[PDB]
C-alpha cells in the first residue's frame, strides 16, 4: 500500500507499512515530507532502527499480538506518548505501522482520535476512507467496546 | 451489427466489475526481478509478443514493477545485467485497484493515466491476524475494450 | 459518462470512414527493407515503443512487409542480418481497403483477422496513363478504438 | 493489386500485375493455380521471360501507349488470339497484364467479353467488381464507342 496522513485537532499520524532495508531512506524522505518526529512499530524487526533515528525521528518497537487488540498498558502508553509529544512539539506527526497498516496500527490511531472527541462510527468511517478495509472483527469488537475518557 | 454490441458492451460497464474481465494471477505471464537479460532470456521476452510484463519478486502475489521491451533499448546481452537494474533505470507507474471498481471508472483512470494495466486486489476480514490487500489478479484496457467490443 | 461517449462513437462507426481516423504516410513511423539489423538500429527500433513497424522498399510508398518487434527474438546484432531476410522468416498478413469503408466493417475486419493493421488506399481516375492505386495512410484497430471511446 | 480470374462462355482470363524478377516463380504458382497456357505483356519489360515458358506458358510482348486505348491491329491479333488458343484447348485460361492491372489490360479483357455477347454495361460493372476502379476516361471512351463484330 502507501502511508496516510490523518489530522484532527492539532493531533496528527501517518499510518503505514512496515519498510524494508532499501526502501528505508526514500521511506525517511516520505516520514519527513510529512513531518513525523517518532515512529512506533507494531510488527516484528525485520529492518535496523540507527539511520531512521540518525535522520532525526526516534524509534519505539511497542510489538503485540497481531490481527488482536493491544492490551491497557500500550494503551496508555500511547496516549501518555501522544500527549507528551505533542504539546512538546504542536502541530508535527508521528508515525505507526503496522505490517501494512490495515490493523493494529490504525486501532491505535483510532483509540487516539476516539479519545481526541471523535465519535466511534465517525472514527472507523473516518479512516476507512483514508484506506479501505481497515479493521477486523477482533479489533472492530475492541474499538466499539473501548470506554474512553477525554485524555 | 456491430453497433448494438458495442452500444449494449457500453452500458455494461456501470455494473460489470474489475474482476470480472482480468486474467486471474495464475494465467498472467509475468517475470521474476532475478532474470538474468542474458541472450537467451531476453530473446524469450521478446518473442512472447507481449509489450509489458509485470515483474515479481519471491512469490508471484509480490508483483514489484513493470518491464516494458522497450525498455531492453541498448541493454548488453554480454553483460548479464539483471533484471531489477533495468527496472531501476525506467519509471513505468504501477496502479492497484480493487474488485469492486466498475469498468466505466476503471476505463476512466485508463485514459487519464500512462499506465494501460492494474492490480486487481481484494480485502480479507477473515483471518486470525490483520486484514491484508490480496492480488487477485491484472486487468488491462484492452480486458475493458475487448469487453466493449466483444 | 462515458457511456454516451462511447455510444455515439459507435454509432458514428457507420458513416466514418477509415481515412478520417487514419495516420497519413507523411506520419507514419516506418522502416526500409535495406536496413542492417546491427546493435545501435535493433535498440531503435525497440525503443520506439512501436509493437509493429511497416517495412518500405524504395519510396514509402512501397510498403511490402510489416516487421513485428518480437520478430527479432533471437537475432544476433554481430551478424549484421539485413531486415528483409527476418521480413522472409515471418507471415505477417498486409491488409489493403480502401478510404471508402466505413468504421464498423473494418472493425469487423480487425475482428476476424490476424493483422490489427491496414493500408489505406485510394484510386485517381485522373492522368495521362492508366489509373493507379494511391496509398494515402495507414489504420489501425486503436485508432478505430481510440475513435469510439474518444 | 494481386491476379483476378475472369470466366465468361469457356472464356477465362486473369488480369494480372507486371512482376518483378524475384516474384517470378510464385507468380508462375499463381499462373498455373487458374491454368493459364498463354500471358500477353502491355507494359515495358522489367524481366525476362525466357523462364515462365520454360515452365510451358507463351508470353507475347504486345505494348501500346500507357493509359491508352488498343489500335484495332491489336485488338483483331488479340480476337485472333483468344479464338486460336481457346479451340486449341478449351477451359483454360489466357493471361494479360499492365502495370497494376487497372487499364489497358482490363480493355483488351473488355473487348473480349464485349465480342463475346455480354453488353457493355454488364462487361464493365463485371470487371470493377473484381477490381475496383478499372478504367479510367480515356479507356471509357473506346469501350463506350467500340463497335462489336460477335466473333
Amino acid at each position: 500500500p502507501a502511508p496516510v496522513e490523518v489530522t484532527y485537532k492539532n493531533m496528527r499520524f501517518l499510518i503505514t507499512h512496515n519498510p524494508t532495508n532499501a526502501t528505508l531512506n526514500k521511506f525517511i524522505e516520505e516520514l519527513k515530507k510529512y513531518g513525523v518526529t517518532t515512529i512506533v512499530r507494531v510488527c516484528e524487526a525485520t529492518y535496523d532502527t540507527t539511520l531512521v533515528e540518525k535522520e532525526g525521528i526516534h524509534v519505539l518497537d511497542w510489538p503485540f499480538d497481531d490481527g488482536a487488540p493491544p492490551s491497557n498498558q500500550i494503551v496508555d502508553d500511547w496516549l501518555s506518548l501522544v500527549k507528551i509529544k505533542f504539546r512538546e512539539e504542536p502541530g508535527c506527526c508521528i508515525a505507526v505501522h503496522d505490517v501494512a497498516g490495515l490493523g493494529r496500527a490504525p486501532v491505535l490511531v483510532a483509540l487516539a482520535l476516539i479519545e481526541g472527541g471523535m465519535k466511534y462510527e465517525d472514527a472507523v468511517q473516518f479512516i476507512r476512507q483514508k484506506r479501505r478495509g481497515a479493521f477486523n472483527s477482533k479489533q472492530l469488537l475492541y474499538l466499539e467496546k473501548y470506554r474512553p475518557k477525554m485524555r | 451489427s456491430e453497433e448494438l454490441n458495442i452500444i449494449q458492451g457500453a452500458l455494461e460497464l456501470r455494473t460489470k466489475t474489475v474482476e470480472d474481465v482480468m486474467t486471474p494471477l495464475r494465467d498472467c505471464f509475468m517475470i521474476t526481478g532475478e532474470a538474468i537479460l542474458d541472450f537467451n532470456t531476453m530473446s524469450e521476452i521478446m518473442e512472447s509478443g507481449y509489450t509489458r510484463i509485470p515483474v515479481f519478486e519471491g512469490e508471484r502475489s509480490n508483483i514489484v514493477d513493470l518491464l516494458f521491451v522497450k525498455d531492453l533499448a541498448f541493454v548488453d546481452p554480454d553483460d548479464c545485467t539483471p533484471l531489477k537494474t533495468i527496472t531501476k533505470f525506467y519509471n513505468h507507474p504501477l496502479h492497484f485497484v480493487f474488485n469492486d471498481t466498475k469498468l466505466d471508472a476503471m476505463l476512466e483512470e485508463f485514459k487519464k493515466g500512462k499506465s494501460h494495466l492494474a492490480i486487481v486486489q481484494r480485502v480479507n476480514n477473515e483471518g486470525e491476524g490483520d486484514p491484508f490487500y490480496e492480488v487477485l489478479g491484472i486487468v488491462t484496457l484492452e480486458d475493458v475494450i475487448e469487453e466493449i467490443i466483444k
